[PDB]
């Protein structure tokens, strides 16, 4: 789902995609546990999680 | 607020303005990012109440204070060298901070948004980011273990590589935080030469 991860995250903020993109490796190839993505973000694991649920939920209906 | 680079030349941006309501501005020259454009993840812009400026505002985050804004203060939000003026794109604070974590990135050998780059160039540049994320998680589980040397060692050894990772990351020091902080920038503007160069 290369393509339609990628209209997803044409539907988020920068800062939303960002977060995918880090977490899912879209970029430097290499996943990141929601711990790093948090960090990097400074907000918590589950802040990083919300924002995984929403892109999936996103993916699934069109 | 969401930018979108259209091409090498061109983006739009979308940001929030009140209520409901949201606008976006087309025309966006990519060629000065760096200039407005904030890499800090604890910021986004907004448009402001009259139209003519994109607005700092914090978004909620443990992350360092960035372009002399620590909270939500109009003083500071309104003024105009921390602002930018829509078709002027230059917002001072944002281009200071900016410009270190650019000296930052030339310094661990990545490639910079501000001289001359193309896919091949980020691309390596993405590669190498990677590298120094991976060393660092190694560090940050090497620190938590010294500390924290109890002989409960046990415990937390009892855990794999991925929990252990964690439990290191969210007690680690504001040291950490800071090296998190300037590496996510990086990538920020990483990601911005990468769909540039596309």
């Amino acid at each position: 789902m290369k393509e339609q991860l990628e209209d997803v995250l044409d539907t988020l903020t920068d800062r939303e995609e960002n977060v995918l993109r880090l977490r899912f490796g879209l970029d430097d190839g290499r996943t990141r546990t929601l711990e790093e993505v948090g960090k990097v973000f400074g907000v918590t694991r589950e802040r990083i999680r919300q924002i995984e649920a929403k892109a999936l939920r996103k993916l699934r209906h069109p | 607020m969401k930018l979108k680079i259209l091409d090498k030349d061109n983006a739009t941006l979308n940001v929030f303005h009140r209520n409901k309501e949201h606008k976006t501005i087309d025309n966006v020259p990519t060629a000065n990012l760096v200039d407005w454009y904030p890499l800090s993840n604890a910021y986004e812009y907004k448009l402001s109440r009259n139209g003519e400026y994109l607005e700092l505002k914090r978004l909620r985050s443990t992350l360092p204070s960035s372009y002399g804004l620590d909270d939500n203060n109009q003083d500071i939000i309104r003024d105009n060298n921390h602002r930018c003026k829509i078709g002027y794109w230059y917002n001072p604070a944002v281009r200071k901070d900016n410009l270190k974590i650019i000296e930052k990135a030339k310094q661990y050998g990545l490639p910079i948004i501000t001289e001359e780059y193309d896919a091949n160039t980020v691309e390596q540049g993405f590669r190498d980011i990677g590298v120094i994320f991976q060393s660092l998680k190694t560090i940050v589980v090497t620190r938590y273990l010294e500390g924290k040397t109890e002989e409960e060692l046990r415990i937390f050894n009892m855990k794999s590589e991925e929990s252990q990772l964690n439990e290191a990351l969210k007690e680690s020091d504001f040291s950490v935080d800071l090296t998190y902080s300037d590496l996510g920038q990086i990538y920020n503007m990483l990601l911005l030469m990468k769909k540039i160069s596309k």
